[PDB]
Order: structure tokens, then C-alpha cells, then sequence
């Protein structure tokens, strides 16, 4: 349980990294 | 609006996001905190 | 402006989320010292 | 101390929980 | 248009997730802790 | 280890906590 709680915290971690550069790529495409 | 919907969108799915990895860092605090009560029972 | 009940509500929800967090911090804080006083019982 | 810690916690999260809610809500009426 | 909170929010976005994931480093390392303890104490 | 990383989260923060009020003042100036 403790193993799987880890994996569960690094998969979420990383979708969160893949979102924060997709939302930093649309905060730019917001420029002109 | 209607410029910045997809940012928009994107916040919030950030913030679930967040907050799902924080909830699942709780449950492994509330394990590593009666892993300790634990030990203290066998050593204190 | 057209979406500025949800931008309040982001905004909110980011305090929300940076006071778990800081809570969280405290109480792992706690557990550091557990794990310290622990280990010095021991050796 | 752990205690009041973790109940604090719990009750922020849920606070997070129904904000959450809230605002995917609202980012469907902005839709 | 708010450009300019929606930066605050997204840069904000990334001060919490980075905070998030120093302390999972900080989490894994009490959890070996205790493991190592768990070793030694039974 | 441990003492850089409480460090580096308390860091993190305070940082957090300045764009907080950051982003509520920033709200403000749309009517909130």
C-alpha cells in the first residue's frame, strides 16, 4: 500500500507537469 | 471570455490534478504517521 | 470578464490548495522529528 | 498536535473538493 | 480578457506543484526512515 | 537531506504565499 501510493503520487505529479507546460504553451499562444 | 476558455480548462484540470496528488500524499502521511505510533509502542 | 466567477474561484481554490499544503507541512514536520527521536532512542 | 493536524487537513481538502466542483461546474456554464 | 492574473495563476500553478513534489522527495525519505527503523525494531 | 528539502518547501512557499496575494489583488482590479 505504501508502494502503491507512491507510484499513484509520481503518476499524478507527472500528468501535472505535462499540463503546467501545456498551460505555460497556451498562456503564450494568448500574445501576439 | 472566449480567449483563454482553453487556459481556463487547463487551470482547472491543474488544479483536480493538484489536489488528487495532494489527497494521495495525506493517505501516505496518515501511513507514515501510524507507522511512527507504531515503532514509538515497541521503543517508548 | 465573462468568466470572472470562475477565475475568483480558481483564484480561491489556489489558497485552498497552498493551505493544505502548508498543513501537510506541518504534520510531515512532525514525523521528521518522530523518525529523529526514534532513531536516537535506538543508537 | 497530529490529530488537530490531520483533521485540519481533512476539512481543507474537502473544502478543496467542493471548490473544485464549483468550478469545473462554472467552466461548463462559461462553455 | 485578464492576462495578467491568468499569469499569476499559471506561474502560482507551478510554485504549488513544485512544492508538491519536494514533498513527496521529503515523504519517501521518512518513509524509508521508518523502514529502516521497522529493521531494527521489529 | 532533509534539512535542504524543509528548506527548499518552506521556500516555496513563501513564494507561493506572495503570488497569492498577488493574484487577489490582481482579481480585485476586475471587481473581484
Amino acid at each position: 500500500e505504501i508502494e502503491e501510493l507512491e507510484k499513484k503520487i509520481e503518476e499524478l505529479l507527472k500528468k501535472a507537469e505535462e499540463q503546467q507546460k501545456k498551460n505555460e504553451e497556451e498562456l503564450k499562444k494568448l500574445e501576439k | 471570455t472566449v480567449q483563454a476558455r482553453q487556459l481556463l480548462s487547463g487551470i482547472v484540470q491543474q488544479q483536480n490534478n493538484l489536489l488528487r496528488a495532494i489527497e494521495a500524499q495525506q493517505h501516505l502521511l496518515q501511513l507514515t504517521v501510524w507507522g511512527i505510533k507504531q515503532l514509538q509502542a515497541r521503543i517508548l
